């Protein structure tokens, strides 16, 4: 129902920023959030930073608090991570998720490929 | 995980059911608060406007629908087919401090200004206040004839369950509403002092 397509990854130095974006395609919802995961190698996957479809609510992991930024636009159906003064631990696989909030919506629940972020030591 | 709000919606949605199969099994509405029921069905019709508009699963919209028609069935069979044992004169809250500002505070205090975010933030308002009637009713009275043991324990079970999926989404996925939360702990508490003046009143 819902495509996802991430993109912005690569090799950056350390101290280097990204911007990664989730561009969102298929038929929408009214009310939706939208999370990036990210998955170290031989890691847990774990949540980075988390947004809705309106409003200024924002949520930001402990370990990259005060680093990163996401932000909205929803002209282009496209939600950003900006990831300033990277460090070689924010090396993973990022996932963007996009969840329906809307009631009896369980499965409305799909993700992007995954886009590999590497930070040099 | 997904696993609190979905088993958490089926235990909604089975005390909907034995409240609805109770009236017309017993043929009495008997200490029922039509007030409340109007109020939830309330609930249900602003939240689920966008019904035949925004189809996304076919789950989706016959929930949608099944949560509709069971709460304008109870609201028929207090007000219509078993009236008679309807306790009017005891469902005296004045439903008007509670949809006004309900109303006013949805206009207020929300996360963003546009009509579908309005009418969300509208039924979650009302939902939380919803049992008031109810409340008022059985600590007026100490009865509560129709509302059962297994009733109240869905109830219960689907505001537990709500609570774990808070917890859960919180601490895996970074996710909190701080309006549906903090509604969601007065529906709690509300539901809480339900369970206390049914079991203190009603049973002993
Ligand atoms: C008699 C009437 C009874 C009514 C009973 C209602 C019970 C639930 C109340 C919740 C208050 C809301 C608490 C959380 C408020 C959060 C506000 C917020 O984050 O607002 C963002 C805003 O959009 C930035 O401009
Ligand atoms: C900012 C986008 C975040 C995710 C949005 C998912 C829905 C997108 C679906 C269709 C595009 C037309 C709207």
């Amino acid at each position: 129902q819902v495509q996802l397509v991430e993109s912005g990854g690569g090799l950056v130095q350390a101290g280097g920023s990204l911007r990664l974006s989730c561009a969102a395609s298929g038929f929408p919802v009214k009310r939706w959030s939208m999370t990036w995961y990210r998955q170290a190698p031989g890691k847990e996957r774990e949540w980075v930073a988390a947004i809705r479809s309106a409003g200024h609510w924002t949520h930001y992991a402990d370990s990259v608090k005060g680093r990163f930024t996401i932000s909205r636009d929803n002209a282009k159906n496209t939600v950003y991570l900006q990831m300033n003064s990277l460090k070689p631990e924010d090396t993973a696989v990022y996932y963007c998720n996009v969840k329906d909030e809307g009631d009896f919506s369980y499965w409305y629940d799909y993700w992007g490929q995954g886009t590999q972020v590497t930070v040099s030591a | 995980m997904n696993i609190f709000r979905l088993t958490g919606d089926l235990s909604h949605l089975a005390a909907i059911i034995i409240l609805l199969l109770k009236i017309w099994k017993s043929r009495s509405c008997a200490g029922i608060s039509g007030k409340s029921q109007l109020l939830f069905a309330l609930v249900f019709t602003t939240r689920y406007l966008d019904l035949f508009t925004s189809f996304i699963s076919l789950y989706n919209t016959s929930m949608k629908l099944i949560y509709i028609a069971c709460s304008y069935a109870t609201v028929y069979l207090i007000y219509m087919k078993f009236k008679a044992t309807y306790d009017g004169n005891h469902d005296t809250f004045r439903v008007e401090f509670l949809i006004v500002p309900v109303g006013g505070l949805s206009f207020l205090v929300n996360h963003d200004f546009s009509p579908l975010e309005i009418l969300w933030t509208f039924s979650i308002y009302l939902e939380s206040v919803a049992i008031l009637p109810q409340l008022f009713m059985i600590s007026k009275t100490g009865e509560a004839e129709t509302i059962t043991t297994h009733y109240l324990f869905f109830l219960g079970l689907y505001r537990a369950l709500y609570l774990v999926n808070w917890i859960w989404r919180y601490y895996f996925e970074g996710f909190f509403d701080l309006i549906a939360v903090v509604a969601g702990v007065v529906q709690t508490v509300l539901y809480c002092d339900f369970f206390y003046l049914y079991v203190t009143k009603v049973l002993k």
